[PDB]
């Protein structure tokens, strides 16, 4: 029992919970996901098509499905950009840090 | 595994 | 208050905790890290140089420092490969799943 492993665990159980036996995510899957787990961002965002454009930047294949790999990337782009915040605007919490900065 | 560079961030 | 955000939070506080004002990680930083947080893997691994070789595959620049970006990738390679396990050997827990499959 650790932290990272406790985290990686969630991260791993946060994909299929929004996918299923199908094992992937469609445009409507991402949308509902980012609004069924971490709405503290997309909500106070600056566009109602954010999910649409994000979905596009995700499935570089444009078929509809989104695998765990490309998926994780999404869980990264946010964390990465979020991390950079510590390097400046600093030095449960992410719930706000996310809805705060956004980049096209 | 194979820790290879990811693709795209934000 | 959510799950992913609660996770991303840890993920974010699990880097500098092993870095500091320096804001990065050296070969000795990774080693101690993977043994100060998730030892359930590198330990029952198949090589004592795993960290050395992994470190190499991480800082594609070979200077010594490892930024959060390339760092996260590491937190990915494990999770990704781990995920693939569900697709077969299935269908706190990671503590074991990690030490189980490797390159």
């Amino acid at each position: 029992p650790s932290q990272m492993e406790h985290a990686m665990e969630t991260m791993m159980f946060t994909f299929h919970k929004f996918a299923g036996d199908k094992g992937y995510l469609t445009k409507e899957d991402l949308r509902v996901l980012m609004e069924k787990e971490f709405p503290g961002f997309l909500e106070n965002q600056k566009d109602p098509l954010a999910v649409d454009k994000i979905m596009k930047d995700l499935d570089q294949c444009r078929d509809g499905k989104v695998g765990f790999q490309s998926f994780f990337s999404l869980i990264a782009g946010l964390t990465i950009a979020c991390n950079d915040y510590f390097v400046v605007h600093m030095k449960s919490t992410v719930h706000e840090i996310l809805s705060k900065l956004s980049l096209e | 595994p194979k820790m290879k560079i990811p693709k795209f961030t934000f």
